[PDB]
């Protein structure tokens, strides 16, 4: 509150300050687990263009 | 939920806090309007039976 009001004194009242959030508890990853390596050798190192 | 955006929003200074102040002035004024309109009576009178 003191930081939000930029003041060391604060009067009788109700003050918005920060906003509470439940923290992201773990970092989930969800991807198509397809096994093939992409054909980039046939993109860049092919015989002719 | 972005710290990166919330850093760039500090460059704009007190815009964000004065908007919350303005909306809080409005929001308290809605209670003030309601108090001024309805709370003109200092006792909760109740009817006879
Ligand atoms: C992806 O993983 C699940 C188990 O987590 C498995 O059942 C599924 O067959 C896998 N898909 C591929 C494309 O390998
Ligand atoms: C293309 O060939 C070179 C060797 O000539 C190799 O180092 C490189 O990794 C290859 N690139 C791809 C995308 O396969």
């Amino acid at each position: 509150t003191k930081c939000t009001l930029k003041s060391f004194t604060v009067e009788k009242g109700i003050y918005q300050t920060s906003n509470f959030r439940v923290q992201p508890t773990e970092s989930i990853v969800r991807f198509p687990n397809i096994t093939n390596l992409c054909p980039f050798g046939e993109v860049f190192n092919a015989t002719r263009f | 939920d972005s710290t990166e955006c919330s850093n760039l929003l500090l460059q704009y200074g007190s815009f964000c806090t004065q908007l919350n102040r303005a909306l809080t002035g409005i929001a308290v004024e809605q209670d003030k309007n309601t108090q001024e309109v309805f709370a003109q009576v200092k006792q909760i009178y109740k009817t006879p039976p």
